[PDB]
């Protein structure tokens, strides 16, 4: 999750931590939560919420505070992933590892690096930052012949909201997708403030479709994303050349994108939507679009799900 | 730099929850204490809000949230004023302008060298914020009840100034502030006529 | 004190010469071509033209629109306007305001 | 170019461009609001004179109908244009300096004063519109092209500068060791 | 950060003759392969141009040059559209944007996961590009004949679209692609009348 | 001290401003225009000026006229810049005065000469002659207890 | 890289009294000597000014200061024009730019390889500068008498050429420069008609 300072990525973290689940599995799922260089109050937020919702009963928490030694900070995700792989590959569990803040991790590494008189790389960070991050993120995955898996969600704040900064940039070269939070959506009260346009998941196809989710997962996704793009670009046209520069068909995409944000993306940090609920809501938003423009979705799916 | 993108300020804001931005611009407008209410924040606001509502038996968190909203809208409205002119705008928005003015002058502004104004207790604070907001939408329904914005103002010249000096009322004679609330409703009622 | 020119039907715009308006004619775009250049380059102040003739050569009204003189003004015929004159005004609004103020 | 001297220079251009963007945008705003009034005036001024002129021409046709017309085979009018200002724009000011047959020719004289007013108002509306677009262009040229150029040309320089400071200090540490 | 001024890229571009610059903005806009056609280059283009012209016995290098010219002219026009709006562009320049759009959307874009689109033979490549370019030439000569952009555009919805799926036309059935050349020419003709 | 490259962020002017109570700043822009001494009052600061002013030290209108002159000079430069970005026509009649003010402020008030010794009386009464350009309306940062007494 | 921030230039400027700053932009504009008149300085200007005033019995110091003031005002005008354009400049500022252009092109620029221009005497320098400033001052007065900027330029095409080719006037015929002052005043007032 690529966030920024003041952005509710801790709320989103806790929300994922307690809502995350595998369907058709009982007591084989676990969350390993790693907190890196965060304040006392921010740690108490996580710890209390965990045991308040009972999420502690399926979780293992490695909590590292901001006033802790920098070496203990860089050691924390390694402690977490070790316990994570143990539960996964030696006990057969589906483990979800959530780590934050990775920006704090990198800074700790930068502090140690300077302490060892090491040569400063790009923007002051170690030349080995990529590799060091890789030894962490690559600990995720699955092994042939083994029940269980390690799934990682590293959480970081992009300094100056700069995606080209070493920490998000090198993370992006390593991880497969990215979930991006923007201040535009956060200032609009969208919870969570996820911008789906710059966000991506590279492997999504391996976790969607009939038998995993409903059969309309792929089509509606392409459909919603393509439509929300037009709506967003209809809105950015209405602000530049006025509302009279918009055709009638672009009336609709504009209103679509607004409903998409306030109803679909904005769900609240305490609303657990099942995938079937999600997909169902997806069709409802497509319903406000003329059927003749839904060219990503074939007729077989339109005739079955479109209301 | 004088601007807070500095490392020590950024590292500070990383481990602290409260930021009072002192504005040299506000002090030039004789606005004391010159704390910029747009750039300032407190992550304790919500939790303190619960504590307040609990110990005051009041909807204090709601009033503060509303109070800030008025101040927020004022910045967007002041923008529309210098660009188009004060005459050319909605009565509702100009009511908001005068309520924001009230929150700024009658509540936010505070003399440290005045015997009564240098301190405002938690109880007095509630009462002072109440009357300012109470004027607000009491005035608003007058508007929604077919009354004109201007007229309300000369009707309330007496009571607005009584709100303006809530800060100067001693702690003991505190009810003198809450008794303004009733005066407002009755006044507006007569102005609706 | 410079001249006024007219373009439109001779059943329409003929009595304008009773004032001393240079009142000339055309049908396709290519006769309105020159009538306007004839009058524009002769330093005329206003040019009245029927929308039936001006429709032929939208080329023209727009070249000369940003200039002080002449003032190319769309007038009608016996049966009236196509509507060009009102939407030229209408289109001006939607791009300078981004909203219709009518 | 990533010098310290150009950073401070560009930094001030950013403030100048920012303020310039402001002013041109408030100007564009005020131009259209003045344009708002004038274009509404132009609109119903035209709608009126369009009906009057057309009706005048139709009555003439009836008068022309009975004539062969060899009969209508059968004053030095001209305007003085003085240049006004509406805000930034130059604006023209213009003033003029058988029985049922002439009923239709008395029927073409009424149009002249309102026709000239139309020419004056409509041209003004056109000239104002062009000034808005010229101003719009510069607002856009500054907001989309010029300012973002400055904004992270600056950002590039500041990071190149800090890149070299950290490079030089790492050099000197090695030189002290040797 | 995508900054190609870095040593490895610059040291590689010193010795190799082909630079396929991948773009992030194209990736977000679902434009695959996300190869920046403005920045990317190949110093084999002239030599391959001759090899193509000889093996195909057609003016292929002339076709590639023109298509690429249209694309660069497009980038120049988009600057202007950003400043003054698309409405101001002449009907010749508006046509250029549409021809380039077709080059981007119907030719440059290619889905690696489509059984037909994932690979495009050399002659199929030729037939596709010829069709797209033919539309531009037939339209541009139509404009000189007094035709407007809006009529030509709105009266070619069927055939411009046919070009859009030409990428999904099987290698065996190539005739279905080259047959568009005659359809374009005759569809344009009925618009000229 | 001489700031290298005329850069205030340089270590030497940067660290000195930390220790000293304010700073007087000379700009090349004023120097090139014949203003001597070329002191730019806008980035200039005296952090202890409030201690050496007022009745019994200077006249009672010191701190008052200082603030007003500082304000009007900033409004003057903004006005001068306005007349270039938007033009002559966009200027208010109050804006043209503020422009004319800053022009006189530079060439008569700041530009005194390196051999001209002005008593603070002459300086203060000069600052009032410059405020006399502005309508009494504009001087809102001074009391009119003070204004009716010293305003030309 | 022309980066004067470097120690050699920096250490040198601490002990030298005259700084002749050369600029790449001027050099690439064939503005020779490519001396940056905004960055350059001389700590001898005041003293030399007194000397010159005495030798010539003319108010030379005023002319240099005015010359530099105009060149500075052009710099302050250019930095705005660069990003808002030429459109809104009042007649006074365009006159300023035209005078500063004359100082640049007719006085500052000097060909070293020319036979006449390679050297300019002290008395030829005075006359050339007098002529340039005279045009500005006399055209300044005309502007104050209702005359337009473009009317002045239209009618001063001939006399401004004499100013441009004043640098190529032989050292024995300096009277052909002093006479320009008379024509300038003569031509300018004729424009007020």
């Amino acid at each position: 999750v690529f966030s920024g300072s003041g952005l509710p990525h801790k709320e989103l973290a806790a929300q994922i931590a307690r809502q995350a689940t595998v369907l058709d599995s009982s007591d084989d799922f676990a969350v390993v939560f790693a907190a890196i260089g965060i304040t006392f109050e921010e740690a108490e937020f996580f710890m209390e919420d965990f045991r308040q919702t009972g999420a502690i009963d399926r979780s293992v928490m490695f909590m590292n505070l901001a006033n802790d030694p920098a070496i203990e900070r860089i050691a924390t995700p390694r402690m977490a992933l070790t316990a994570a792989e143990y539960l996964a590959y030696e006990k057969g569990m589906h483990v979800l590892v959530i780590m934050t803040d990775m920006t704090n991790y990198a800074e700790a590494l930068r502090e140690i690096s300077a302490a060892r008189r090491e040569v400063p790389g790009r923007r002051g960070y170690p030349g080995y930052l990529y590799t060091n991050l890789a030894t962490l993120f690559e600990r995720a995955g699955r092994i042939r012949g083994l029940k269980g898996s390690v799934t990682q969600i590293p959480i970081l704040t992009m300094p100056e909201d700069d995606k080209t900064h070493p920490i998000p940039d090198l993370t992006g070269y390593i991880t497969e997708g990215q979930i991006i939070l923007t201040r535009e959506l956060y200032k609009s009260g969208i919870q969570p403030p996820i911008d789906v346009l710059p966000s991506l998941s590279r492997l999504k196809d391996k976790g969607t479709g009939a038998g995993k989710t409903r059969e309309d997962h792929a089509a509606t996704m392409n459909q919603l994303f393509a439509a929300y793009a037009q709506g967003k670009q209809a809105k950015e046209l209405a602000v530049v050349l006025g509302e009279s520069a918009l055709s009638d068909i672009d009336k609709i995409y504009a209103k679509f994108a607004e409903r998409f944000e306030n109803e679909y993306v904005n769900q609240g940090f305490y609303t657990n939507r099942t995938i079937t609920e999600t997909l169902d809501l997806g069709w409802e938003l497509l319903a406000m679009l003329p059927r003749t423009e839904l060219k990503r979705i074939k007729d077989d799916l339109l005739d079955k799900y479109l209301p | 730099g004088g601007d807070i993108s500095e490392p020590v300020t950024q590292n500070t804001l990383r481990v602290v929850k409260v930021f009072w931005g002192l504005d040299s611009s506000l002090a030039q407008k004789r606005h004391f204490p010159s704390i910029n209410w747009i750039q300032s924040y407190s992550l304790y606001s919500t939790e303190v809000g619960r504590y307040m509502d609990q110990i005051l038996q009041q909807d204090w968190s709601d009033m503060v949230t509303e109070g800030m909203r008025i101040l927020q809208e004022e910045e967007q409205l002041n923008e529309i004023v210098r660009l188009v002119g004060i005459d050319s705008l909605s009565d509702n928005d100009r009511l908001t302008l005068e309520v924001a003015k009230s929150i700024r002058e009658d509540y936010l502004q505070q003399n440290a060298f005045d015997d009564v104004d240098t301190f405002t207790s938690r109880e007095k604070q509630f009462n002072m914020l109440k009357v300012i907001l109470t004027f607000g939408k009491e005035a608003r329904k007058a508007l929604s009840l077919g009354a004109y914005f201007n007229e309300i103002m000369e009707g309330t010249v007496a009571v607005r100034e009584r709100i303006s000096r809530s800060k100067y009322i001693p702690e003991e004679e505190l009810a003198k502030i809450s008794s303004i609330n009733e005066e407002i409703k009755e006044t507006i009622q007569l102005i609706v006529s | 004190t410079y001249k006024i020119g007219v373009v439109g039907d001779k059943d329409s715009v003929s009595p304008f010469r009773l004032f001393g308006f240079d009142v000339q004619h055309g049908t396709t775009k290519t006769e309105i071509r020159k009538t306007i250049d004839e009058m524009a380059k002769n330093e005329y102040g206003v040019i009245y033209i029927t929308e039936q003739c001006a429709n032929l050569v939208p080329e023209t009204i727009e070249r000369y629109k940003g200039q002080l003189t002449p003032a190319i003004i769309l007038i009608p015929s016996h049966q009236g306007t196509l509507g060009i004159g009102l939407e030229e005004i209408q289109n001006s609004v939607e791009k300078a305001v981004g909203q219709n103020i009518l | 170019n990533p010098t310290r001297m150009e950073l401070t220079r560009l930094k001030k251009q950013l403030t100048t461009a920012t303020r310039g963007h402001k002013l041109l945008k408030d100007k564009q705003d005020e131009l259209m609001r003045q344009f708002i009034l004038l274009i509404r005036k132009n609109n119903e001024l035209r709608q009126a004179i369009e009906k009057e002129t057309q009706t005048a021409m139709k009555d003439f046709v009836l008068a022309k109908s009975t004539v062969e017309e060899a009969f209508i085979d059968e004053e030095n009018v001209s305007i003085s244009v003085v240049e006004k200002n509406i805000m930034s724009v130059k604006v023209p000011l213009m003033n003029f300096q058988n029985a049922e047959l002439d009923r239709s020719i008395d029927g073409f004289t009424q149009l002249l004063p309102k026709l000239l007013k139309l020419a004056e108002v409509e041209k003004t509306c056109q000239l104002m519109a062009e000034e808005i677009e010229k101003t719009r262009r510069r607002v856009n040229a500054l907001e989309y092209m010029t300012i973002p150029q400055l904004e992270e040309t600056i950002y590039y320089i500041k990071m190149k500068l800090e890149e070299n400071e950290r490079a030089e200090v790492t050099r000197l540490i090695k030189v002290k060791n040797m």
